[PDB]
């Protein structure tokens, strides 16, 4: 549960505002 | 997380096992007719080197404490492993087994963003080392670790 709440919460939007 | 009681007795069964002459210590030989027995059909020289990765102490055997230490460190990535790909299947939205370009579009979506597929492929590309346009257990395994 804290691997995937930290890739989704954290690493997911930090990956979506770089391509951008 | 940290080894069960369960295992402890069963990696010491396994141990002793290994250890056919009851020495303590499991030598290159008994190494080999374990890995066998394991499937395995491996080589002299994969066997030595086997040998000088889990002695610790010099003695080009292995006892119960370095044989304890190596397999705590593999089931500790295996579980490792086991949880990521719970992950990997949140992904997977099709459940097909990799993740596509179709799987991203949708996650894309439900997570109401509005990527391109181009924006997307990078992603698949970046992870993908087979060129087959796919993010397999492995390719995610090794992009998260
Ligand atoms: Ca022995
Ligand atoms: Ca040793
Ligand atoms: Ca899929
Ligand atoms: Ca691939």
């Amino acid at each position: 549960i804290g691997a995937v709440l930290k890739v989704l919460t954290t690493g997911l939007p930090a990956l979506i505002s770089w391509i951008k | 997380v940290g080894l069960t009681e369960e295992q402890k007795q069963e990696i010491r069964e396994a141990f002793d096992l290994f250890d056919t002459d009851g020495s303590g210590t499991i030598d290159a030989k008994e190494l080999k007719v374990a890995m066998r027995a394991l499937g395995f059909e491996p080589k002299k020289e994969e066997i030595k080197k086997m040998i000088s990765e889990i002695d610790k102490d010099g003695s080009g055997t292995i006892d119960f404490e370095e044989f304890l230490t190596m397999m705590t460190a593999k089931m500790g990535e295996r579980d490792s492993r086991e949880e990521i790909l719970k992950a990997f299947r949140l992904f997977d939205d099709d459940n097909s087994g990799t993740i596509t370009i179709k799987d991203l579009r949708r996650v894309a979506k439900e997570l109401g963003e509005n990527l391109t597929e181009e924006e997307l492929q990078e992603m698949i590309a970046e992870a993908d080392r087979n060129d087959d346009n796919e993010i397999d257990e492995d390719e995610f395994i090794r992009i998260m670790k």
